[PDB]
């Protein structure tokens, strides 16, 4: 009408984007602490019992 | 928008306090229509003021037509036993 | 204690700081001060007199232990005082201009300016009505916003607080860094003065002079119409009448007079001036008025003591800020001297009597060093240190030496 | 609604003069210059045809549920007409987001007076002088 | 002697939104917060096969701040003849009305758009309801840290023997100091409590406001009485043209003996992740 | 003064609407409370304990009891909220519920 | 909740001790004018049996 | 002391002025970052009021100040402010008297 934001929202300025991206849902990660970890030498193997 | 006479504003006005107090001091009775102007009754909301003549000092001050003892001007609410 | 303030500073209500009170000025408020100054007349002259009393008598630069500062600046030896006196050659004018602006406006404000070579040129004042400070939650100035007329438009810009400097005489509190305009503070008294001047001037025109009233026709007799009065107006016309004109009439023409109706406009002007001067903190005598029983004795001593005390307060307030915000930064940034030195700028007393000083020197000079006498008497100190440091007069030391 | 200068299109300023600018919630998405009416408590919606539905004109584009500024009685406005109009025509909401003349509509009284004439599908200049509600 | 130079205050509502949410001081009245897609699982594959793409996708939460306003106009005849400073009083009222406005916008978003619910169905409405609501959020793999609470819910909670008995709470602070007790702000892993007022939520009964979807309360079947949520995942976005925050201006009329005070602020409130929040239902 | 209210959502450029503070009053009417006693000079003299101090203390205590009655009677009659315990949970829980 | 105290002279309880010389009696009298009023009766709750 | 307080003439006029107008002048000690003394810093007396114990001594200072959209409030311990009182009700009075409020009737009568 008189000069106003919704007339010029993409003409006299750009809408703000927040610079911090918000995270999605993160799952709980425990396996490395919660179990013994073996760094195997081969993709396939056996452990004797 | 609020004017000084507007109903929600009357308690803010110094004059509304002053004239209600002054009305209580002038009255001899609760009969407002007899003692006050229709303007005063409306403007100072005198229906809501506890006007009854009990706050008028002349209710209690003696003022006899013949006084041989200097009794006039004594106020009964200032005696030993009041 | 603590390295930062922990009391709050009552400034930012959410507007420019807060809009209800004299802490916030628009460029329109600033241009109103400018309009009061440039519109002339008695109001402008009185505030110009206030500046002249506070700052017009000129200034002197002192450094404690100045001699110990002796250094080769450019092969040439100088002290810090000598360097400063060369850095600020026209300081009397600068002090009067800044000190004037700092009485009218909330602040004086300006830049530092440099020769192309990077050497100090001057502290350059800026037009104070064009500039307003932006300040933080603890009241300190952080930026300056400037609006200025150009080609009928208004070229506008913002500057950091880092390379401007500013001075405030009229602080609202010891923490206030923005100050008060005395013109806006006393705006009602100014308008009252102007309105009563206009009222008097109009009343003098209507009532100051008698006016001729010719009444025509017999009372309860024949009526007289406008075209009849036109012919009577031709006879008694003040345009063609002269000082010693005489009139001949029948009994039914009366030359009445509206007399000049007396009113004491002199007393009204005196009362207006009494208000305005006192509102501006000037003595009543500055307004060409004066008062009975007040021109002599202890009543005079008091009003003049109050005036000199007010002047001293403004002078010290200006002095400290000019040293701290202008001189020390100039020494630090453009001088080979130590900027932490005990610089003082002092401004002269406008109402000092040299004859009273002379009497004092006659009475008790025997307890003053020749240096202290030279200081009080506003003279250069003696060239020889013992001659300055001694108490018997330099003329007495000369005749004593001539006695050898 | 638009004006052309060379290759460019510019939005028209809906308001020419007046101070009677008032705030409502939008009951739907609205476009600047549309006539609107009350459809709930302080809520405005696009006017249908033939009267009883006009509070003012929407002043800037809004999505549903947003606060809308609106120009009413005493305002002077640039508005798109559905048909040719001339000075002194009374106009009212067309039901299409435009205005039309009272003469063309089924109604007998308008809401704005045309001050400058216009062809169909372009902006007239008009003065808003009335509002229309439910009379039954 | 002179009459009483005093005014007695009205009801004051609880103001918490600035503390109880992430506050953004926006540079623009409209804007966007960018959001990343959820974590996934790396897929099984054979030797020598191509690794397929499943890159980070993005979206936004838009903010669209609405100008809340409150104003007052008074004649100078009244202002001059007042018992107290009428302009100071109207300033305080205008400021309070805008803080209440923020809290309404915040609480209405918070209650309506929380993606999880614990239905108490009467029964165990105290600590067990808070623990269950944390469980609902935890089951969507977010972790809450704050709760917002109705007066009815507070009353139920402080009657719970687990808080009201010093043996069971481990301190007598809830019995002594009720809401001010440090345990009340340190319960079920939540490190903040935000006590709300009843009137705060948008019923749609107030003028100019159109209501939220829920009933806020804790005294009848189906009322939402508390929200347990992640404070970093609910945004209150404040915009002001002339500063960071609420602006009050002193109007004076060009012609009439009229003065007034008008306050404004633009506010929006939006969840970043509505799954990070659970309502507690009666 | 009237209660705190809520600001309203407003379109940009639209008139800000008036909802200024509105006032009412509570009236007071101070009722005279009195107490008195009399002691004969002979009794004032002969008593082993100061009867005039005892009577000043009684009058003072009686006026204080009067003030304290006026207070409690207002406090109990004109409270706008109420917690009905219905003969149950009458200790801490009732007190918490009244808060 | 406001306890409003009024005294025509002074500030609190008037206690008068006087002697009547006609009867040889000391009177001890006292008075105060008092009212009590809530400013906000919503700010209180009774506990009811 | 003359190096600790370089501009004491100005400070005395400010505090002495405040303590005539208001019931008290009041302020802070300030340090440099290094913890050397910086200044005695005055505080705006209209923003601050003392809270006192049963024997009239100041225990805490309560401050409210203009802020975005109203007033912002805090309490400070009396142990790290300082205050000065010129006008007193008694030699026991640690809070003092404003000569403005004391003579407010005469000021109102003058202005009227
Ligand atoms: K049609
Ligand atoms: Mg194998
Ligand atoms: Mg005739
Ligand atoms: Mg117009
Ligand atoms: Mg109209
Ligand atoms: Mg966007
Ligand atoms: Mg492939
Ligand atoms: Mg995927
Ligand atoms: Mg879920
Ligand atoms: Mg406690
Ligand atoms: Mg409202
Ligand atoms: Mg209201």
């Amino acid at each position: 009408f008189a000069a106003s934001d919704p007339e010029y929202v993409d003409t006299l300025f750009r809408e703000q984007l927040l610079e911090v991206v918000m995270e999605g849902r993160e799952l709980r990660k425990v396996a490395r602490e919660a179990s013994n970890v073996i760094n195997a030498n081969t993709r396939v193997g056996d452990v004797p019992i | 928008m609020q004017l000084r006479r507007s109903p929600g504003m009357r308690p803010m006005d110094r004059d509304w306090h002053q004239e209600r107090a002054r009305a209580r001091e002038q009255a001899y009775s609760s009969d407002l229509t007899s003692q006050f102007s229709e303007s005063e009754i409306v403007k100072y909301e005198l229906d809501t003021a506890q006007i009854d003549g009990s706050d008028n000092p002349r209710t209690y001050i003696w003022n006899r037509t013949i006084d041989l003892f200097g009794m006039n001007g004594t106020d009964v609410r200032e005696l030993r036993n009041r | 204690a603590s390295s930062t303030p922990q009391t709050n500073v009552d400034s930012m209500g959410g507007g420019h700081s807060y809009q209800f009170n004299g802490q916030d000025l628009t460029f329109e408020d600033l241009r109103d001060i400018k309009d009061v100054r440039d519109s002339g007349g008695q109001v402008a002259q009185l505030m110009d007199y206030k500046a002249l009393l506070n700052f017009g008598e000129g200034c002197e630069i002192h450094v404690e232990g100045d001699d110990e500062t002796k250094q080769l600046v450019d092969g040439e030896p100088m002290t810090l005082s000598e360097w400063l006196e060369d850095a600020f050659p026209h300081l009397d004018l600068l002090v009067l201009d800044l000190g004037g602006d700092a009485l009218w406006y909330p602040y004086a404000v300006g830049e530092i300016q440099e020769t192309i070579t990077g050497e100090f040129k001057e502290a350059l004042p800026a037009e104070p009505w064009t500039l307003m400070p932006e300040s933080d939650a603890q009241g300190k100035v952080q930026a300056w916003h400037q609006r200025t007329k150009t080609h009928g438009g208004y070229q506008t810009q913002t500057l950091p607080a880092d390379d401007l400097w500013h001075i405030v005489i009229n602080k609202a509190s010891a923490r206030d860094e923005v100050g008060i305009s005395e013109v806006l503070r006393n705006k009602d008294e100014i308008q009252a003065f102007k309105q009563n001047e206009a009222a008097i001037n109009q009343a003098i025109e209507l009532h100051g002079f008698p006016q001729r009233h010719v009444k025509v026709g017999k009372e309860d007799g024949a009526p007289v119409r406008d075209n009849d009065l036109r012919r009577v107006r031709t006879i008694f016309d003040p345009r063609t009448t002269d000082a010693n004109t005489a009139y001949f009439t029948g009994q039914d023409v009366d030359v009445e007079t509206l007399e000049a109706h007396n009113f004491d406009y002199s007393a009204i002007h005196e009362m207006d001036m009494r208000n305005l001067t006192t509102a501006l903190g000037l003595p009543l005598e500055a307004g060409n008025v004066g008062a009975d029983g007040l021109g002599s004795g202890k009543p005079a001593e008091l009003r003049f003591a109050l005036l000199k005390l007010a002047i001293k307060a403004n002078q010290r307030s200006f002095s400290v800020q000019f040293v701290e915000r202008v001189m020390r930064p100039v020494v630090r940034d453009y001088s080979p001297f130590d900027h932490e030195a005990d610089i003082r700028l002092e401004i002269n007393d406008p109402l000092e009597d040299i004859g009273e000083v002379a009497d004092l020197i006659q009475q008790v000079g025997d307890y003053m060093t020749n240096e202290q006498v030279a200081e009080k008497l506003d003279l250069p100190a003696p060239e020889d240190d013992e001659v300055a440091d001694s108490y018997r007069s330099p003329a007495d030391m000369e005749k004593d030496e001539a006695g050898v | 609604a638009t004006e052309t200068q060379g290759e460019h299109t510019f939005p028209v300023e809906v308001l020419i003069s007046g101070e009677e600018l008032r705030g409502y919630t939008a009951g739907e998405a609205l476009s600047a210059g549309e006539p609107v009416y009350l459809s709930g408590d302080y809520e405005v919606s696009a006017s249908s045809a033939d009267g009883g539905e006009f509070l003012g004109v929407n002043l800037y584009d809004v999505a549903s549920g947003e606060p809308v500024a609106l120009a009413g009685d005493d305002c002077e406005v640039r508005v798109e007409v559905s048909e040719q109009v001339t000075a002194n025509d009374e106009i009212l909401p067309d039901g299409l987001g435009t205005f039309e003349t009272v003469a063309t509509s089924a109604a007998s009284a308008g809401v704005a007076i045309v001050q400058e004439g216009a062809a169909s599908g372009e902006v007239c200049e008009a003065y808003i002088f009335a509002v229309q509600g439910t009379t039954a | 002697e002179q009459l009483l130079e005093v005014v007695m205050e009205g009801r004051e509502l609880r103001k918490v939104a600035r503390e109880a949410s992430n506050v953004i001081n926006a540079n623009t009245r409209v804007g966007d917060v960018p959001i990343a897609s959820d974590e996934e699982f790396a897929r099984p594959t054979g030797q020598g096969a191509e690794i397929r793409d499943d890159g980070e996708t993005y979206t936004t939460v838009a903010w669209n701040a609405t100008k809340l306003t409150e104003g007052s106009r008074v004649t100078d005849e009244m202002r001059d003849q007042a018992m107290v400073d009428l302009i100071e009083r109207n300033i305080q009222r205008v400021g309070a009305s805008l803080e209440n406005g923020i809290n309404r916008v915040f609480l209405t978003e918070l209650v309506d758009n929380a993606q999880n619910n614990h239905d108490t169905a009467g029964s165990n409405q105290g600590y067990q309801a808070l623990n269950s609501a944390v469980g609902e959020v935890d089951k969507d793999d977010f972790r809450p840290d704050t709760y917002v609470t109705h007066p009815d819910y507070r009353t139920q909670l402080f009657n719970d023997t687990n808080l009201a008995y010093a043996n069971r709470a481990g301190t007598n602070e809830v019995l002594r100091n009720r809401e001010d007790a440090p345990i009340v702000g340190d319960i079920a892993g939540l490190d903040m409590h935000a006590a709300m007022s009843s009137a705060t939520y948008d019923d749609g009964t107030d003028i100019g406001w159109s209501g939220g979807s829920e009933t806020w309360g804790f005294s009848s079947d189906g009322d939402k009485g508390a929200v347990v949520y992640d404070r970093d995942n609910i945004h209150t976005i404040l915009y002001a043209p002339n500063g960071q925050d609420v602006e009050i201006k002193d109007y004076e009329d060009p012609i009439r003996d009229i003065t007034g005070v008008n306050g404004r602020l633009h506010v929006d409130c939006q969840y970043s992740q509505g799954r990070s929040s659970a309502t507690v239902q009666y």
